[PDB]
C-alpha cells in the first residue's frame, strides 16, 4: 500500500513577496463605503 | 425529668400469638437531630438486663429476629410478631434523650 | 494537483488527526485516528 | 521612552517617509526601528 | 446512555424549534443554569451554530462544568472557554444507569501532564508517566493507565451518584440562523413605523425595501455606529432597510 | 476553542510562478466543530503515471506563509466588497495611515505611539524550597479539634501543592477570595 | 437462571495443549465480563484470565501469562480457554464465573471492582504422560 | 498483592453455639470511594463456592439469614448467630478492591 518516494532531486525552498495579500471577511456583518479595522 | 409509662403491668398472652407492649411518655422522645433514644430492654429471671431494640425502632445485634419496634411522639409500641417461652421476664423502656436517665416500670411478660 | 490537508500532531495513529481531502470523486473530512503514509499521494 | 514621530509629505506626491526619535542620541541599536543612512 | 466524560460527544442542532417547557413534566434538574442568556429571555431568540454535549459525570463535579473552574474533569476531561455562551443543564441519574455492581462503562481521566483547552477531546490511551522512569507497558510502579471507572451504585452518597450533563453552547443573533423559540412569523409591514423583531434582533423604526446586496453568508447591515442599517429578512430573502422613525 | 475555521477563495490568473500582486479578501467557507490540538500539517500532492522511483510530478506551485496578531484597517466598497487595506504595523507611513483611519496623509508630522523594546527572555526566581507542605497531616488527620476549641498552625518553608489531593478525597467546598484558584501555583505566601 | 456449562475436561500429555470451554444461557454474554478461575485438588481458588462483555480488552493471572489464551465468541454466547505448553501445575477443576460489575463496549478489564455473582458448575483437567 | 491470613485455620465449634472467623489483610480494603470489596464465600464439599456476604458486612440474596459480617481496614470478622449442620465447610475471603485478584487459605468449619 504505502510507498516510500526515492530518488528526488535535492532543491532548496524558494522565497516570494506575499504583497498585500492574506485578509478575509472577519464576521458576517454587510458594510458599505465605510471604513473598519 | 422524664416520666415513662408502661402498659400493660404485665401481659398473660397466649403461646404463638401476635403480642405488643406500650411505652407512653410525659414528653417528647425525638431529638431536635431526628434521632431517637428510646430503648428496649429485656431482663429475663435470674439475668442481666440486655437491650433488644434501639433509637425506636432498630433491631440490636444478638437478638432475635422476632421483634422490632414502633412509634413516634410520646406513645411508643414494641411489637411481637410471636410469644416464644423465652420472651417471658419484664421489659424496660430507657429515655435517652435528656438527663437524668429514667426508665419506666417494666411490663412483666408471662405465657 | 493538491488534493488536500493532513492536520495532527504526530500523524501515526497514536492521537486523531484531520484528515482534509479530494478523493477524484468528492471532499471527505476525516477526523480519524490514521497512521500515515510517509509520502501520501493519490495517483492518476 | 519611545519618543518617534514621522516626517511626512503628503501622498499624493510620494510615499517617501522619513522617522524623528526624539530621545535618540544618534552620535553619542539606539533604539531604532530602522536606518538607511 | 452516555458517553464516558474522557470521551464525550458532540452532535448539531438544526431546522428545529425549542421548547423547554416540555422538560418540566419530564425530569426535575438540579442544575440549570445559562450565562449567554436569561433563562426568561430564551424562547424570544433564534440561534446559529447550536451543539449538544453529552457525556456523564459525578455529582460532586456538577459545579465544575462552568466556566473559570478547576479539578479533574476542568482540567483533564472537559473544559469551557471563559467566553462561555450557553446553557448547563445537569440532573441526577441515579435511578436510571447505576448498577448494584457498579456501572464500570463510564470512565475519566485521572493522569495527565498538560491542561486541557476548551472543548478538548482527549481519547489517548497510552500509558503515562509519573515519575522520570520510561515505560512500555509497566503499568505501574511510576507510570500508570491514564483512566479510572466511576464506582456508581445505587447505594453509595449523593455526592457519588452519576449524574446526566447537557452543554448548550451557542452563536447568538450574529450569522444566518436554524434554530428560533416557540415564535410564528406575521406578514410584514413597510413604509410605516413599526416596533419589529428579526428573527431576535428588535428595534422601532420603518422597514423599506433595500438597494443593497448581501454576500451568500451576511445575514446583517450595520452603520457606522454600529447600529443595524439593513436585515436579510429570515421568512424571505428580501434586503430591507430600517430607518428611526423621526 | 475546539473550531477549525477554513476560509479560502479561487482567481483566474495567466502566470508562470510568482503570486500576483494585489489585494483580495478570503470568504469564511467553513467552520468545523472538530476539537484536536492541531501542531504539525503536511500536504498532499497528486501523482501522475508514468516503482517508487518512476513517479511524475506534473506541474505545479505551492506557497506557505504564517499568519500573525494585527490589526488591519480594511476599506468596504458602496456593495460592500473590500478593495483595499491597512497594515497598522507595517511601516510609519501604514502606521499613520491607520492611526488617521485614512488612505491619504496630508503633509506634516504625526507622532504614533512608541517604539518599544520587548522582553528575550522569562527569568524566574523562588527561594530554595524543596520541602513538600505537610497537606497529609491537614487532610488525613485521625481527628479533628471540636470547632469550639478550633486549631491553627503555621505551615512555612515548603513547597504548595494542590493537585495531590484530586486522587484523595473528593471536596463539596473549595472557595477562595482572596487570589482565583487557577493562579494558586503561581504565587509565594508570606504567612 | 444463569447458566454456565464447562467443557474440555480430560487429560493431556506435558508439553501438549487443551481448549476449554463454557456454554452460557439465562444471562445476556455481551454485557458483562467473564473471567476463568481454576483450583488445584487439595489447594484454594486462584483466577486464571478475564475478558470484558465487548471480548476486546483481556487479562491473564501473571502465573499463566503467554501459555493461556483466552477469548469470547458472542454469537453463541460462548468464552474459551486454550492452555499451551501443559505444565504438571495445571491440574485443576477449571470453573467459568460472571462478575458482578456491568461491563461493556466501553469497560476495560483491571478497572472492575467487586466480586463474582455467578459460578459454573465446574470440569477438570489433568497433565499426564 | 492482597495477603490475607484467615484465623482460626479450622473451626471445631460446638453445634447450636455463637461462632466467627477472622480475616486479616496485609492492606487496607477500603477503597476511596468508602465502598468496600471483601467477599465471605461458603465452598462445601462436593459444591462449587457460593458468595455469602458481599462488601465486608452485606447479605447476599437467596443466602441463610444466621450470618452476617463486620470489621474495617485491616482486620474483618464473619459472625455466626449459630452453627448448623450446614456450616461444614470451607469458608474463604475473597479481596476485590485491587488487582491481581488474591484469596486467604480459608477456614475449614466443622461441628
Ligand atoms: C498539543 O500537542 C503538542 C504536541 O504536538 C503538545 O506539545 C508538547 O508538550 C509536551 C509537554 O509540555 C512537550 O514535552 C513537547 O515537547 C511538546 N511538543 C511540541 C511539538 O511542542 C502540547 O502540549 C499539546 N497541547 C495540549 C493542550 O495538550
Ligand atoms: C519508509 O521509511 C521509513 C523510515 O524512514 C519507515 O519507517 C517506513 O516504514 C517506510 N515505509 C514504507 C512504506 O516502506
Ligand atoms: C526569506 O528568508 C530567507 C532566510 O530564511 C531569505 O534567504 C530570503 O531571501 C527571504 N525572502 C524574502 C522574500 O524576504
Ligand atoms: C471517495 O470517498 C467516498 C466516501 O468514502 C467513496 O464512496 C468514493 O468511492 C471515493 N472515491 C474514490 C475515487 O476513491
Ligand atoms: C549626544 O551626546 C553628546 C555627548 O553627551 C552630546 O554632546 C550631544 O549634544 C548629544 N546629542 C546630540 C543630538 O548630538
Ligand atoms: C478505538 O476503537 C476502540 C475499539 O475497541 C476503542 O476502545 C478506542 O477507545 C477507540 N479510540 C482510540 C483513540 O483508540
Ligand atoms: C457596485 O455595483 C453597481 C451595480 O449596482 C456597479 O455599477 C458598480 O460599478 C459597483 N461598484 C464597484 C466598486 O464594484
Ligand atoms: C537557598 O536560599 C538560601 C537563602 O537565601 C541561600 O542561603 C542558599 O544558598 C540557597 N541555596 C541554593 C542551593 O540555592
Ligand atoms: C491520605 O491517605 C491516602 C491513602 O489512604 C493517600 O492516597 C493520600 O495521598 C493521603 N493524603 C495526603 C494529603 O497525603
Amino acid at each position: 500500500q504505502c510507498v516510500n518516494l526515492t530518488t528526488r532531486t535535492q532543491l532548496p525552498p524558494a522565497y516570494t513577496n506575499s504583497f498585500t495579500r492574506g485578509v478575509y471577511y472577519p464576521d458576517k456583518v454587510f458594510r458599505s463605503s465605510v471604513l473598519h479595522s | 425529668d422524664i416520666v415513662m409509662t408502661q402498659s400493660p403491668l404485665s401481659l398473660p398472652v397466649t403461646l404463638g400469638q401476635p403480642a405488643s407492649i406500650s411505652c407512653r411518655s410525659s414528653q417528647s422522645l425525638v431529638y431536635s437531630d431526628g434521632n431517637t433514644f428510646l430503648n428496649w430492654f429485656q431482663q429475663r429471671p435470674g439475668q442481666s438486663p440486655r437491650r433488644l431494640i434501639y433509637q425506636v425502632s432498630n433491631r440490636d445485634s444478638g437478638v432475635p429476629d422476632r421483634f422490632s419496634g414502633s412509634g413516634s411522639g410520646t406513645d411508643f409500641t414494641l411489637k411481637i410478631s410471636r410469644v416464644e417461652a423465652e420472651d417471658v421476664g419484664v421489659y424496660y423502656c430507657m429515655q435517652g434523650t435528656h438527663w437524668p436517665r429514667t426508665f419506666g416500670q417494666g411490663t412483666k411478660l408471662e405465657i | 494537483i493538491i488534493r488536500g490537508w493532513i492536520f495532527g500532531t504526530t500523524l501515526d495513529s497514536k492521537t486523531q488527526s484531520l484528515l482534509i481531502v479530494n478523493n477524484a470523486t468528492n471532499v471527505v473530512i476525516k477526523v480519524c485516528e490514521f497512521q500515515f503514509c510517509n509520502d501520501p499521494f493519490l495517483g492518476v | 521612552f519611545g519618543g518617534v514621530s514621522v516626517i511626512t509629505p503628503g501622498t499624493n506626491t510620494s510615499n517617501q517617509v522619513a522617522v524623528l526619535y526624539q530621545d535618540v542620541n544618534c552620535t553619542e541599536t539606539w533604539r531604532v526601528y530602522s536606518t538607511g543612512s | 446512555r452516555f458517553a464516558s466524560v474522557y470521551a464525550w460527544n458532540r452532535k448539531r442542532i438544526s431546522n428545529c424549534v425549542a421548547d423547554y417547557s416540555v422538560l418540566y413534566n419530564s425530569a426535575s434538574f438540579s442544575t440549570f443554569k445559562c450565562y449567554g442568556v436569561s433563562p426568561t429571555k430564551l424562547n424570544d431568540l433564534c440561534f446559529t451554530n447550536v451543539y449538544a454535549d453529552s457525556f456523564v459525570i459525578r455529582g460532586d463535579e456538577v459545579r465544575q462544568i462552568a466556566p473559570g473552574q478547576t479539578g479533574k474533569i476542568a482540567d483533564y476531561n472537559y473544559k469551557l472557554p471563559d467566553d462561555f455562551t450557553g446553557c448547563v443543564i445537569a440532573w441526577n441519574s441515579n435511578n436510571l444507569d447505576s448498577k448494584v455492581g457498579g456501572n464500570y462503562n463510564y470512565l475519566y481521566r485521572l493522569f495527565r501532564k498538560s491542561n486541557l483547552k476548551p472543548f478538548e477531546r482527549d481519547i489517548s490511551t497510552e500509558i503515562y508517566q509519573a515519575g522520570s522512569t520510561p515505560c512500555n507497558g509497566v503499568e505501574g510502579f511510576n507510570c500508570y493507565f491514564p483512566l479510572q471507572s466511576y464506582g456508581f451504585q445505587p447505594t453509595n452518597g449523593v455526592g457519588y451518584q452519576p449524574y446526566r450533563v447537557v452543554v448548550l453552547s451557542f452563536e447568538l443573533l450574529h450569522a444566518p440562523a436554524t434554530v428560533c423559540g416557540p415564535k410564528k412569523s406575521t406578514n410584514l409591514v413597510k413604509n410605516k413605523c413599526v416596533n419589529f423583531n428579526f428573527n431576535g434582533l428588535t428595534g422601532t423604526g420603518v422597514l423599506t425595501e433595500s438597494n443593497k446586496k448581501f454576500l451568500p453568508f451576511q445575514q446583517f447591515g450595520r452603520d457606522i455606529a454600529d447600529t443595524t442599517d439593513a436585515v436579510r429578512d429570515p421568512q424571505t430573502l428580501e434586503i430591507l432597510d430600517i430607518t428611526p422613525c423621526s | 476553542d475546539g473550531y477549525f475555521k477554513i476560509y479560502s477563495k479561487h482567481t483566474p490568473i495567466n502566470l508562470v510562478r510568482d503570486l500576483p500582486q494585489g489585494f483580495s479578501a478570503l470568504e469564511p467557507l467553513v467552520d468545523l466543530p472538530i476539537g484536536i490540538n492541531i501542531t504539525r500539517f503536511q500536504t498532499l500532492l497528486a501523482l501522475h503515471r508514468s516503482s517508487s522511483s518512476g513517479w511524475t510530478a506534473g506541474a505545479a506551485a505551492y506557497y506557505v506563509g504564517y499568519l500573525q496578531p494585527r490589526t488591519f484597517l480594511l476599506k468596504y466598497n458602496e456593495n460592500g466588497t473590500i478593495t483595499d487595506a491597512v497594515d497598522c504595523a507595517l511601516d510609519p507611513l501604514s502606521e499613520t495611515k491607520c492611526t488617521l483611519k485614512s488612505f491619504t496623509v496630508e503633509k506634516g508630522i504625526y507622532q504614533t505611539s512608541n517604539f518599544r523594546v520587548q522582553p528575550t527572555e522569562s527569568i524566574v526566581r523562588f527561594p530554595n524550597i524543596t520541602n513538600l507542605c505537610p497537606f497529609g497531616e491537614v487532610f488525613n488527620a485521625t481527628r479533628f479539634a471540636s470547632v469550639y476549641a478550633w486549631n491553627r498552625k503555621r505551615i512555612s518553608n515548603c513547597v504548595a501543592d494542590y493537585s495531590v489531593l484530586y486522587n484523595s478525597a473528593s471536596f463539596s467546598t473549595f472557595k477562595c477570595y482572596g487570589v482565583s484558584p487557577t493562579k494558586l501555583n503561581d504565587l509565594c505566601f508570606t504567612n | 437462571q444463569v447458566q454456565l456449562l464447562e467443557s474440555g475436561g480430560g487429560l493431556v500429555q506435558p508439553g501438549g495443549s487443551l481448549r476449554l470451554s463454557c456454554a452460557a444461557s439465562g444471562f445476556t454474554f455481551s454485557s458483562y465480563a467473564m473471567s476463568w478461575v481454576r483450583q488445584a485438588p487439595g489447594k484454594g481458588l486462584e483466577w486464571a484470565s478475564a475478558i470484558s462483555g465487548s471480548g476486546g480488552s483481556t487479562y491473564y493471572a501473571d502465573s499463566v501469562e503467554g501459555r493461556f489464551t483466552i477469548s469470547r465468541d458472542n454469537s453463541k454466547n460462548t468464552l474459551y480457554l486454550q492452555m499451551n505448553s501443559l505444565r504438571a501445575e495445571d491440574t485443576a477443576v477449571y470453573y467459568c464465573a460472571k462478575d458482578t460489575g456491568y461491563c461493556g463496549d466501553d469497560c476495560y478489564i483491571k478497572l472492575i471492582r467487586g466480586g463474582p455473582d455467578y459460578w459454573g458448575q465446574g470440569t477438570l483437567v489433568t497433565v499426564s504422560s
